[PDB]
């Protein structure tokens, strides 16, 4: 199995991509109207939290779960679509695009830095294997 | 022809046709028993890519 | 089971609806 | 790869789409008695196994803009302007019934009534006019005709236009352009529209396009913004695989 | 043939390359009107899937087939055309450009990442020979 | 058991 | 312990 | 027609159109390229050892 | 004929004709 | 036997 900074970094990266993947959700869909259910896209998180295991506050990252925003969606005037309230308007999304490419650039850079961080540890311990010559 | 490059050429095209048509109209004003030209546009087949 | 764990049984199948029945 | 690339790609070649079709709206800003798609994107969540992280994008025509449009006074008796919410009916293509509103309604040499070359249809199939006479429209759809030569009081009605009403929810633009009733209004209303008596038409007016130009305008603008976003994402999943496949070495 | 990895390896890099020969094509003729038939070009998409005959569940890739895409041909109105229809129309290649941009870099990417694989399994194959000097 | 791998099999489509 | 990272977290919020 | 002169037919939206996507199908084309050659150093440090 | 695959038999002469004949 | 190489083989040429 994964040993010590293998599964720390791996657990990283894999986070990473996760938060990747949910600001790249966030960033396409920032128009869309209507999910399929005719409900309106609401922009989705992830959740960080430290793997610790039991007694160990020194562990990766884990996204224990990707919520949705609760902020208020914005509202649009539009009272012939069909999704509009009585009052006529219509729900979109609360999506922030600065801050989607914000946090877009910044898994990038820690997905880097823990390849980098993996890379090295692997190094280390296949000189490590060399123990004595 | 991404297909946005060409859908805009197309009007473009039509326009400058209408264009082409006012000229004339306007061009013909001192003639003798001129009929005035009216240009007509419609819209081509629209693509169907996912049905309802 | 946990994300990159090993499971005894295949995940479901993935499946994209562009609008629900 | 991380299939993080294939979400942002989607949303770049839907953007592509949404483009293709408000340049076709844009094109067709002079046509008589056009109809705007409506474009909008929706978004479809990959259900499966962990974290629901990827929606995917779609674009999406949810039918077409009903509202009326320009109506230019040529002083034409065969031109003729509908009521909002109401439709011409014409003969389509393959021998069935469309509806529009075009009202550039041209007369053959044999004398049948003809709209962009489909026949138009009065209360009783086609319309079929006397050969080479004037004809005036009234504002419930009468049709008097007039033989040259024969003195003005031999006017007399020939056939009544077949007019109807269709909302913007019961009707899905065929792919000729021609408007049809959708499969749930269909089943309530019948098979064939019947005429409606309360609309009324005006005679000397032609509709022109209701294509928004703001809108247009606006829409160009957000789907290059939104392109260009996608293509940054693009890029970074790019750099970040091509960083991550070094693990794979020694 | 190649050992194992060797030949799994071999099978994925063939069937990138391919992948990206085809992406390659389709780029270089998003315009094109016509072809020596006089048939419009049509998309080519290759079909990846494994082979593991031998009683196994994973042997690695190899393309099935080469297929012409199924998605409507953009028409286009021209009258002039020797190539139009009884309607005026002329039926041009239905090339997603942004997504044989996309099929190429990440074509590109697994190949490398496939060449990495290659080069580490040698590696190991090589320090094995020095089993016990 | 596979498909087309890339565009072709990575956007929504009706269903058969 | 831990909430959303980046965004949601990095923003001034009013008390709650 | 006696009197007039008959000009060009060339058509200026045709070509600015043909040349723009001419420029944005060539940028692509040189992408490609780069794509593959950047390739083809790793396969070649393939044959080492 | 498998690619990859080792045959007696020469491969045939490939040809890219511009036109049809 | 062969031919040039590079470019002026792999260009469609008329044929003869």
């Amino acid at each position: 199995a994964l040993l010590n900074i293998f599964d720390i970094a791996g657990s990283a990266l894999a986070a990473q991509s996760k938060r990747l993947n949910v600001a790249a959700s966030n960033l396409a869909n920032a128009d869309s109207v209507t999910g399929p259910d005719g409900q309106p896209y609401r922009a989705k998180q992830v959740v960080f939290q430290v793997d610790a295991a039991p007694g160990q506050a020194t562990g990766g990252v884990k996204v224990a779960s990707v919520i949705e925003s609760q902020a208020p969606e914005k509202l649009v005037y539009e009272p012939g679509n069909p999704l509009a309230d009585a009052n006529g308007y219509v729900k979109m999304p609360n999506v922030d695009v600065v801050g989607e490419m914000v946090n877009t650039m910044s898994a990038s850079r820690s997905y880097q830095a823990n390849i980098e961080v993996l890379n090295t540890v692997k190094s280390m311990m296949l000189k490590t294997l060399t123990l004595g010559q | 022809m991404i297909s946005s490059l060409w859908i805009a050429k197309t009007g473009l095209d039509a326009q400058q046709t209408n264009m082409d048509v006012i000229a004339n109209n306007l061009a013909n004003v001192s003639t003798n028993g001129f009929k005035r030209q009216r240009a007509v546009f419609e819209d081509l087949l629209y693509q169907t890519i996912r049905q309802p | 089971g946990v994300p990159g764990a090993l499971s005894n049984q295949p995940a479901p199948p993935n499946e994209a609806p562009i609008a629900t029945p | 790869m991380d299939h993080a690339i294939y979400t942002a790609m989607g949303a770049a070649s839907q953007t592509l789409n949404q483009q293709a079709v408000t340049a076709s709206n844009l094109a067709n800003a002079s046509t008589p008695g056009f109809r705007a798609q409506l474009n909008a994107l929706r978004a479809v969540p990959v259900d499966g196994l962990s974290l629901a992280t990827r929606t995917l994008v779609t674009a999406s025509t949810p039918g077409a803009d009903m509202t009326p449009g320009q109506l230019d006074y040529t002083s034409r008796p065969l031109d003729v302007a509908l009521q909002q919410d109401g439709w011409l009916v014409v003969q389509a293509a393959d021998g069935a019934e469309g509806y529009t509103r075009n009202g550039n309604i041209q007369v053959g040499p044999t004398g049948q009534l003809t709209i962009q070359g489909h026949p138009v249809i009065g209360e009783g199939g086609p319309i079929t006019v006397p050969e080479g006479s004037e004809i005036t429209i009234a504002a419930d759809g009468t049709i008097s005709a007039l033989n040259p030569g024969d003195p003005p009081n031999t006017v007399a009605p020939v056939g009544r236009l077949k007019l109807v009403k269709a909302e913007g929810n019961e009707v899905q633009r065929s792919d000729d352009g021609l408007f049809r009733l959708t499969a749930e209004a269909q089943a309530e209303r019948g098979a064939v529209l019947a005429a409606d008596p309360s609309i009324r038409i005006m005679s000397g007016v032609l509709e022109g396009s209701n294509v928004k130009p703001v809108e247009a305008m606006t829409d160009m603008i957000a789907n290059a913004r939104r392109f260009e976003m996608q293509m940054k994402v693009i890029t970074s999943v790019d750099e970040n695989e091509g960083r991550a496949n070094q693990l794979l070495s020694m």
